[PDB]
C-alpha cells in the first residue's frame, strides 16, 4: 500500500496540479481557435475543456491524476507549439460520427450491443 | 455537326498536351520510393516520356503516392493533394497505398490512400517494380487519352 | 451434429399477419406495438404463455415479470409435471437429487417409464459405466427397450 | 426483405445501412454532402454521371470498396434511368440547373427529366422516391425556374403518388451560389425577406426522410430557423467577408421572397434542428477574407 | 459447363449465382460478370477410367514432384473404381 | 551434434558467469539476478531504484567500460503485478561484450531517466512512453515520439488491439481528415496455432 | 586490419603549394568533374524502349497471382488452406466443401492484392503446386477492387498463363 | 516459342487479352459462395 510517488504526496497537490492545468488550457482556448481558425467558439471550446476535466472527475488516486495532468500538460504543448494540425484539435468534436442509440429501445432496433 | 469535330481535335490536342506533360509530386514515404526512384533511374527513365524527375507539388500533375500512408500523415498527403492545380491526378503505388498491404490491421496506418485521396491508378506489388509502375504511369497517359471533357462541354 | 439445422428454417425477420391473413415481413416498431397493443388490452386470465422446450431462463423471467404485470400467473411448459401434494415448491421432487456423478456411487439402480438411452444419452452413459465398473443392478419398469 | 439489405454493423463505413440509393445529380452541390452522409452509414450508393469521370473523382473516398457504383446515363434515354434504378431501394432525385442551356432548357431539366426520373422508378418497383423541388416554386412565379419546377413537381406526385418532396429555400455550404454569389457580386436591398437553410440539415432532413416511413407521399418545406431581409443579409455576407456569372432568372428567384408554408412539415418534423447562419457563414464566408449578426424580422 | 440464370446471369462451378431481388447484381451493370468457363468437375469426368493389373496403385497426379504427394488407392471394391483424393483420377483393377 | 546444432561457446559462458558475480557482489544494493543464457548472453536483473546506480556503473568502472547503449526496450508481461520489464543493453567496446540490465515497474511507479548515464536513452525511453506508458522522471523532453499527436492509450500493451480504436478517413462534409470508431472490413483471423504437446521440457514448469 | 581515410599531410614545397594553389586558381578538378561528365555524354545511354523492350527477369519472378491446374482440367488445389495459414498478410480467404462428386475443392479462394506482400510464401507452402505468383507484372487497375481477386479470377490468371507458368516451374523446380 | 512451344493444355486460353481494366470487359469481385442461413418461408395459404 506504500508506494513510489510520481509529483504529488496526496490529493491536494494534485488537485492543484489539475487547477493550474485547468487554468493553462482556458488561457489557451482562443488563440487555438485563432490560429487553428476553427469554425468554433471559445465558448465552446473552453466547454469541450471542461467536459475533457470533468470526464476524469471521478479519480482518488494521486498517481493517476499525476499522470493525467502530465499527459494533459503534452496536449497543452503538443496545441500551443503548432504540432497538432486543425484535424487533430477537432478530433476532440465528433462532428461526423452519427449519434449513438442512448436508450434500450434503439439499441434493440438498431442492432446486438447492450 | 462542325462543332463536334473542332471539340473532338480540341480534346485530342489538350488531351496529348496533358499525357505526354506528366508531371510528378511523388510522396517517398517508404520502400516504394526507391522503386519510383529506380524507374527515374536511367534503365527506365521517366524522363524520356516527359515524365520529369521531381516537379515541386505546385506545379504537379500526378501525385504518386508511395509507401505507406501513416495516420499521422494522412492530413500531410491532404493537404498536399489540396494544394495541386487542376487536373491533378492520384498514382497509388504499392500495396500500402494500395488497400495498407503488409500493415492493413495496423493501428496507425490508413487502408489504402483511397480513404485520403480519389485515386486514378492502383499500382499493385510489394514493391511494384519500375517497369510496373512506368506501366500503370503509361495507363495513366492513356485514361487521359480518352477523356473528353470539350465534347461532354459541348454536350452539357 | 444437430448444428447444421441452426442455420435452415431460421426466423430473421418480425412477421405480422395482412389484410389477406399471411405472414409478412416487418418491422421491429410494428411487430412490438401490435403485440402491445393486444397486451394492454388483455388482464387477467385473458393473456398466456407456453414456454417452449429450448428457452433461457433469462426469457423465462422476462415472459413471467411481463404477465405479472398485466395480473397472469398462466405460464405453462409444454412438458407436464404433476402439481399434486408438495408440487414444483420444493426443489427435490423434480430433481434428478442424486447427481450424474451419484450414479458411481450407487449399487441398484431402479429405472421407471423412462428410455435413458435416448431421453438422456450421457445418463445412460454413466450408468454402463457404473455397470460395467461397480457391478450395478439395474432394473426396469417399462417397455424392454434396449 | 432480401438477406442481402438487413442493416448490419454499427452504422459506421463498413456496415450495412441497407439503403441501396440511386442519386440523380450526385455530382453538384447538394449530391456531394448527400453521397458522403450515405456513404458513411455503409449504403450502396448509385451515381449515375452525365459528366466526365473526372468531375466524380471527390465522390470516391465517401464509401467503402463497392458503395459508389458510377454509371453513365442521359436525361434523355429511360434505358439508362431502368439501368441506374432497377436494383435501387432508394431513388433521390437532384437534377437541376440554374441558368438554361442550349440542349436542356428549364422544362427539359424540372419537367421532362424528374417525370422520367419518376415514371421508371414507380414502373421498376422502387420502394422510395425522394424529389427536390424550390419553396418558391409557383405556377404564376416571376421567375421560369419557380413555374418550370412547381409544374415537375405536380408531375412527380402525380406519377410517383407516394414521392417524399422537399421545398428548400436557399441552401448555404462551402460550395453553394447563395452565399458565394453575394461574397462575388461586389443586386441590391428590396423588401425581399429570406431564410437560407443550411446543407448538412438539408442533407439529414432526406436521409431521416428515407429512414422515415411517415414521409413517403409528403411534402416538406425544409427551411432556415431565422428570416433575413435581404438587405442586412447582403451586407452580413459583405461584412463576413471583409468587404465594404449571372442571369436575369436569377435576378428574379433572388428578389423573390421565401414564401410561409406552415402547414407543411419541416427539418423539425423529420427530426433536425435547423443551423443557424451566424454558426456556418464564417465557415463557409472564411476564404473570401483577403461581426454583429443581421437582424431577423 | 456453364449455365445461366433466370436472370441471365451465369452460374459459376462453385453453383454461385445472385436471386432476382438481389440488389448486388449492380455491379455487373455496365459491367461483367467474371465467371471461369472451364469447370473441373466436368474435365475430371472426360479422364477415361485406368485399368490397371495390381492390388493397389500409386499416384501422384503425373509429373513427379511436380505433382501432388504420391498417394495408394486400394482397388478391392469391385462396385466403386479407386480415386486420387488430390487430382481425381480414378482406377480400376482390371480382374 | 556436429553439423545442425549450435555449437556452445564455454570461454565466453565462464567469463560472463564470472563477470555476473563481479556486478552482484560489488552491487549488492539493487541487484536481484544475476543469470547467462546457454548462448552466453549475461541478465543482470536489477531493483529499479537502481537504473543511475547500476548503469553509471558499467558505464564508468574500469573493468566494465559498457561506453554503448545499444538499444533500451519495454516488454509487457500482463500476469506480472510489475507487469513492464525495462530492458537496457549496453556494449562495452573496451572489452568486446554485451550486457543486458534488466528492471521493472507498472502503470503508475516512475523509472528514473537514464539520459544522464547515456544520452542515447532521451528517444529511446521516450518511446517506451509513447507505446507503454512507462512514465521517465527527470527526462528532458518527455512526450511521443511515435504516435500521431492526438492518440489515446499506449499501442505496445498487451491489452491494446492490434487496430486501434479509431482509424482516419478524409470527410468531404467538414473538409477534414477525421477519426472515426474503427471497423474493419475484413476481421483480422486469429490463428491458435499452439501444439497441445510440449516441445521443450528443459524448460518444463513444475505443476501446482 | 583498417586504413586511415583522410590522414595524409599535404606537402609545404614550393611545387606541391605551387600546384594547389593553380588548383584553386586555374579550376583543375572542376575541369575533371566537367571532363567526367562530358565522358558519359558520348557514352551509350542504358535506356531500353519500354514498352517496346522489357526488363530482364527470372523463373523466379513473383508477380500476379494464378491457381493452376493438372494436365487433365482438373485443378490442383484440394483447399488445405496452407497458403492462408503461411500468409503473413492474410490476404488470402478460403472456404471449402465437398462438391458434387465428393472432391475436396474450394468454394471460396480470395486474394487481395491490395494486401498481399508477394513474398511467395504461398506458393511454396502449396502442397500441390496450385497457387502461384506468376510472371505478370503489368495488371495494374483503375479501381481498388479491381485487385480484390475471386477464385474465378486466380483460374482465369491460371488458364490464362499457364503456358509460361509451367515453364517457369520446369526452370525453377529442382531448386524447389 | 517458335523453337520451343509451350506445353499444350485443352483449359490454356487460345486468346490472351491484354489489361481489361476500365473497359466494360473488366473484372468485377464478388463472393463466390452460397447462402449460409436459409429462412423459413411462411405458409402462402391462409392460416384460419
Ligand atoms: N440552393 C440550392 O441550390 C437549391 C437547390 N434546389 C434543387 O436541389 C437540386 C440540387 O441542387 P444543387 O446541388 O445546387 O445543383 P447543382 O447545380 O450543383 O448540380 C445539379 C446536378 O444535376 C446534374 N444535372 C443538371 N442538369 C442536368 C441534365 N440536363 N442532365 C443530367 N444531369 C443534369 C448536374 O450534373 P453535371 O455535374 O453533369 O452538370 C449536377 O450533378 C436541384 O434540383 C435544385 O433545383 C432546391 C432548392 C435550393
Ligand atoms: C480543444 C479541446 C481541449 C481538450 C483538453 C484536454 C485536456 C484534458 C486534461 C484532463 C486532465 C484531468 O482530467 S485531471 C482531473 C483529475 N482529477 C481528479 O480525478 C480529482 C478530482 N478532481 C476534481 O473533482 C476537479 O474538478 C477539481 C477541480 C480538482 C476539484 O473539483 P471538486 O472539488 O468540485
Ligand atoms: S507496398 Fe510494400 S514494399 Fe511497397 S512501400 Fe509498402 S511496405 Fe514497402
Ligand atoms: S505472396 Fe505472400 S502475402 Fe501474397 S498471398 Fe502469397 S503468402 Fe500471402
Ligand atoms: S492453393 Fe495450395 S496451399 Fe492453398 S488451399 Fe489450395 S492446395 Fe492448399
Ligand atoms: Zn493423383
Amino acid at each position: 500500500t506504500s508506494v513510489k510517488p510520481i509529483f504529488s504526496r496526496d490529493m491536494n497537490e494534485a488537485k492543484r496540479r489539475v487547477r493550474e492545468l485547468y487554468r493553462a488550457w482556458y488561457r489557451e482556448v482562443p488563440n487555438t481557435v485563432h490560429l487553428f481558425q476553427l469554425d468554433i467558439s471559445v465558448k465552446q471550446g473552453r466547454d469541450k475543456v471542461r467536459e475533457m476535466f470533468k470526464k476524469n472527475a471521478h479519480v482518488t488516486d494521486p498517481r493517476v491524476v499525476d499522470l493525467l495532468v502530465i499527459k494533459g500538460k503534452m496536449e497543452l504543448e503538443e496545441t500551443i507549439n503548432v504540432w497538432k494540425q486543425r484535424t487533430h484539435v477537432m478530433r476532440f468534436f465528433h462532428e461526423t460520427e452519427a449519434p449513438r442509440p442512448k436508450d434500450f429501445l434503439s439499441k434493440f432496433y438498431v442492432g446486438h450491443d447492450p | 455537326s462542325r462543332g463536334e469535330y473542332v471539340v473532338a481535335k480540341l480534346d485530342d490536342l489538350i488531351n496529348w498536351a496533358r499525357r505526354s506533360s506528366l508531371w510528378p509530386m511523388t510522396f517517398g514515404l517508404a520502400c516504394c520510393a526507391v522503386e519510383m526512384m529506380h524507374m527515374a533511374a536511367p534503365r527506365y527513365d521517366m524522363d524520356r516520356f516527359g515524365v520529369v524527375f521531381r516537379a515541386s507539388p505546385r506545379q504537379s500533375d500526378v501525385m504518386i503516392v508511395a509507401g505507406t500512408l501513416t495516420n499521422k500523415m494522412a492530413p500531410a498527403l491532404r493537404k498536399v493533394y489540396d494544394q495541386m492545380p487542376e487536373p491533378r491526378y492520384v498514382v497509388s503505388m504499392g500495396s500500402c497505398a494500395n488497400g495498407g498491404g503488409y500493415y492493413h490491421y495496423s493501428y496507425s496506418v490508413v487502408r489504402g490512400c483511397d480513404r485520403i485521396v480519389p485515386v486514378d491508378i492502383y499500382v499493385p506489388g510489394c514493391p511494384p517494380t519500375a517497369e510496373a509502375l512506368l506501366y500503370g504511369i503509361l495507363q495513366l497517359q492513356k485514361k487521359i487519352k480518352r477523356e473528353k471533357r470539350l465534347r461532354i462541354w459541348y454536350r452539357r | 451434429f444437430a448444428y447444421d439445422g441452426l442455420k435452415r428454417q431460421r426466423l430473421t425477420e418480425p412477421m405480422v399477419r395482412n389484410e389477406k391473413g399471411l405472414l409478412t415481413h416487418t418491422t421491429w416498431e410494428d411487430a412490438l406495438s401490435r403485440v402491445a397493443g393486444m397486451l394492454q388490452s388483455c388482464q387477467g386470465n385473458d393473456v398466456a404463455a407456453i414456454a417452449g422446450g429450448l428457452v433461457d431462463a433469462e426469457a423465462l423471467i422476462a415472459l413471467k415479470d411481463l404477465l405479472n404485470r398485466v395480473d397472469s400467473d398462466t405460464l405453462c411448459t409444454e412438458e407436464v409435471f404433476p402439481t399434486a401434494g408438495a408440487g414444483t415448491d420444493l426443489r427435490s421432487n423434480y430433481l434428478l437429487n442424486t447427481t450424474i456423478a451419484g450414479v458411481e456411487e450407487a449399487d441398484v439402480v431402479l429405472l421407471v417409464g423412462t428410455n435413458p438411452r435416448f431421453e438422456a444419452p450421457l445418463f445412460n452413459a454413466r450408468i454402463r459405466k457404473s455397470w460395467l465398473h461397480n457391478d450395478l443392478k439395474v432394473a426396469l419398469i417399462g417397455s424392454p427397450v434396449d | 426483405l432480401h438477406h442481402a439489405v438487413i442493416p448490419h454493423g454499427k452504422g459506421g463505413r463498413s456496415s450495412v445501412s441497407g439503403i441501396v440509393a440511386t442519386v440523380f445529380g450526385a455530382t453538384g452541390f447538394l449530391g456531394r454532402y448527400l453521397v458522403n452522409h450515405l456513404g458513411r452509414m455503409g449504403s450502396q450508393v448509385i451515381v449515375p454521371y452525365r459528366c466526365e469521370p473526372y468531375d466524380t473523382m471527390h465522390l470516391r473516398p465517401m464509401g467503402d470498396l463497392g458503395q459508389i457504383i458510377f454509371m453513365d446515363w442521359n436525361g434523355r434515354d429511360k434505358d439508362s434511368i431502368r439501368r441506374a434504378v432497377e436494383h435501387s431501394n432508394v431513388v433521390i432525385n437532384l437534377v437541376g440547373r440554374e441558368w438554361e442551356t442550349k440542349n436542356f432548357d428549364f422544362e427539359d431539366v424540372f419537367v421532362k427529366i424528374p417525370q422520367a426520373i419518376a415514371q421508371v422508378s414507380k414502373e421498376a418497383g422502387v420502394e422510395k422516391f425522394i424529389h427536390i423541388s424550390h419553396l418558391n416554386a409557383d405556377i404564376k412565379s416571376s421567375s421560369k425556374y419557380l413555374r418550370n419546377k412547381a409544374v415537375g413537381e405536380k408531375e412527380v406526385r402525380e406519377t410517383f403518388p407516394e414521392a417524399t418532396i422537399i421545398k428548400p429555400a436557399d441552401i448555404f455550404g462551402r460550395e453553394d451560389r447563395f452565399l458565394n454569389y453575394f461574397a462575388n457580386i461586389r443586386s441590391l436591398g428590396k423588401k425581399t425577406v429570406k431564410q437560407p437553410v443550411y446543407i448538412v440539415d438539408v442533407t439529414k432532413g432526406i436521409i431521416n426522410a428515407i429512414k422515415d416511413p411517415d414521409a413517403r407521399g409528403k411534402t416538406f418545406a425544409f427551411v432556415g430557423p431565422n428570416r433575413y431581409l435581404l438587405f442586412d443579409l447582403v451586407q452580413y455576407v459583405f461584412a463576413v467577408a471583409h468587404r465594404p456569372w449571372t442571369t436575369r432568372d436569377k435576378v428574379e428567384r433572388i428578389h423573390t421572397t421565401d414564401r410561409t408554408l406552415p402547414h407543411l412539415p419541416g427539418l423539425e418534423d423529420l427530426g433536425v434542428q435547423a443551423t443557424p447562419l451566424e454558426l456556418k457563414a464564417i465557415e463557409v464566408l472564411r476564404r473570401h477574407r483577403t461581426v454583429q449578426p443581421a437582424k431577423t424580422v | 459447363g456453364v449455365r445461366t440464370s433466370p436472370t441471365g446471369e451465369k452460374v459459376t462451378h462453385t453453383g454461385q449465382v445472385y436471386d432476382d431481388e438481389d440488389y448486388r447484381r449492380v455491379r455487373f451493370v455496365g459491367r461483367q460478370k467474371e465467371v471461369n468457363e472451364n469447370f473441373a468437375i466436368d474435365l475430371i469426368a472426360e479422364q477415361p477410367v485406368s485399368q490397371v493389373g495390381s492390388r493397389v496403385i500409386s499416384c501422384d497426379g503425373g509429373g513427379g514432384a511436380l505433382g501432388h504427394p504420391r498417394v495408394y488407392i486400394n482397388l478391392d471394391k469391385e462396385t466403386k473404381t479407386g480415386t486420387c483424393g488430390y487430382c481425381g483420377l480414378q482406377f480400376r483393377q482390371q480382374h | 551434434t556436429r553439423p545442425t546444432v549450435r555449437p556452445r561457446n564455454d570461454v565466453a559462458h565462464k567469463q560472463l558467469s564470472a563477470f555476473g558475480e563481479y556486478v552482484a557482489e560489488i552491487l549488492p544494493k539493487y541487484v536481484q539476478q544475476v543469470q547467462v543464457s546457454c548462448f552466453s548472453e549475461l541478465e543482470i536483473c536489477i531493483h529499479p531504484d537502481g537504473v543511475i546506480p547500476v548503469l553509471t556503473f558499467l558505464r564508468d568502472h574500469s573493468n566494465a567500460q559498457f561506453k554503448s547503449l545499444a538499444d533500451l526496450t519495454a516488454v509487457d508481461i500482463p500476469t506480472r503485478q510489475n507487469r513492464f520489464e525495462i530492458v537496457y543493453n549496453l556494449l562495452s567496446l573496451r572489452f568486446n561484450s554485451r550486457i543486458r540490465v534488466k528492471t521493472y515497474t507498472d502503470e503508475l511507479t516512475p523509472v528514473e531517466s537514464s539520459v544522464s548515464v547515456y544520452k542515447a536513452a532521451n528517444w529511446y525511453e521516450r518511446e517506451i512512453w509513447d507505446m507503454f506508458g512507462v512514465f521517465f522522471a527527470n527526462h528532458p523532453d518527455l512526450r511521443r515520439i511515435l504516435t500521431d499527436y492526438g492518440f489515446e492509450g499506449h499501442p505496445f500493451r498487451k491489452d491494446f488491439p492490434l487496430s486501434g480504436y479509431v482509424e482516419l478517413r478524409y470527410d468531404d462534409e467538414v473538409k477534414r481528415v477525421v477519426a472515426e470508431p474503427v471497423e474493419l472490413a475484413q476481421e483480422f483471423r486469429k490463428f491458435d496455432l499452439n501444439s497441445p504437446w510440449e516441445a521443450f521440457p528443459a524448460y518444463r514448469q513444475p505443476p501446482e | 586490419t583498417y586504413k586511415y581515410v583522410n590522414l595524409r599531410e599535404p606537402s609545404m614545397d614550393m611545387k606541391s603549394v605551387t600546384d594547389r594553389a593553380a588548383q584553386t586558381l586555374l579550376w583543375t578538378e572542376l575541369i575533371r568533374g566537367l571532363g567526367m561528365t562530358l565522358s558519359y555524354l558520348f557514352r551509350e545511354p542504358a535506356t531500353i524502349n519500354y514498352p517496346f523492350e522489357k526488363g530482364p527477369l527470372s523463373p523466379r519472378f513473383r508477380g500476379e497471382h494464378a491457381l493452376r491446374r493438372y494436365p487433365s482440367g482438373e485443378e490442383r488445389c484440394i483447399a488445405c488452406k496452407l497458403c492462408e495459414a503461411v500468409c503473413p498478410a492474410q490476404a488470402i480467404t478460403i472456404e471449402a466443401e465437398p462438391r458434387a462428386d465428393g472432391s475436396r475443392r474450394t468454394t471460396r479462394y480470395d486474394i487481395d492484392m491490395t494486401k498481399c506482400i508477394y513474398c511467395g510464401f504461398c506458393q511454396e507452402a502449396c502442397p500441390v503446386d496450385a497457387i502461384v505468383e506468376g510472371p505478370n507484372f503489368e495488371f495494374s487497375t483503375e479501381t481498388h477492387e479491381e485487385l480484390l481477386y475471386n477464385k474465378e479470377k486466380l483460374l482465369n490468371n491460371g488458364d490464362k498463363w499457364e503456358a509460361e507458368i509451367a515453364a517457369n516451374i520446369q526452370a525453377d523446380y529442382l531448386y524447389r | 516459342p517458335t523453337v520451343k512451344p509451350p506445353t499444350a493444355r485443352k483449359f490454356i486460353w487460345t486468346n490472351h487479352k491484354f489489361n481489361l481494366s476500365g473497359t466494360p470487359q473488366q473484372y468485377v469481385p464478388y463472393s463466390t459462395t452460397r447462402k449460409k442461413i436459409q429462412e423459413w418461408v411462411p405458409p402462402s395459404t391462409p392460416y384460419k
